[PDB]
């Protein structure tokens, strides 16, 4: 039996679960920030 | 005007201050902001239902003078 390693090196990033999902959040966070102040920047705008 | 912060004790302490000057313009955005993202607190506090005191008959005097002259 051959046994066949594809996965490009992954194995060796520690504590996976935690770096994926500190990247999800700093993506979220960079999103929603961003949004919610341009909410706000335009309804000051709309309304000065 | 000056910014609050609620502390353990339900005593507030300014930690900042509001700051907004413009020309011309057609309102305010600080209010506007203040009204949509918090809440206005009222001092006045409505019991549930009015509780009538008194109806009273009163009459306007004769002449207005004396109260003038005091």
């Amino acid at each position: 039996p051959v046994m066949a390693d594809l996965n490009g090196g992954l194995q060796f990033v520690p504590e996976l679960k935690e770096f994926t999902a500190k990247l999800r959040k700093e993506l979220v966070e960079t999103s929603e920030v961003r949004k919610a102040v341009s909410i706000e920047t335009a309804l000051e705008h709309k309304v000065v | 005007g000056p910014i609050k912060v609620e502390l353990p004790t339900k005593e507030t302490v300014e930690i900042g201050i509001v700051d907004y000057e413009a020309g011309a313009s057609h309102g305010n955005p600080v209010v506007d902001f203040l009204k949509r993202n918090g809440s206005t607190l009222e001092q006045k506090v409505n019991l549930e239902n009015p509780i009538p005191i008194a109806v009273l008959d009163s009459y306007t005097p004769s002449t207005n003078e004396p109260y003038a002259r005091v």
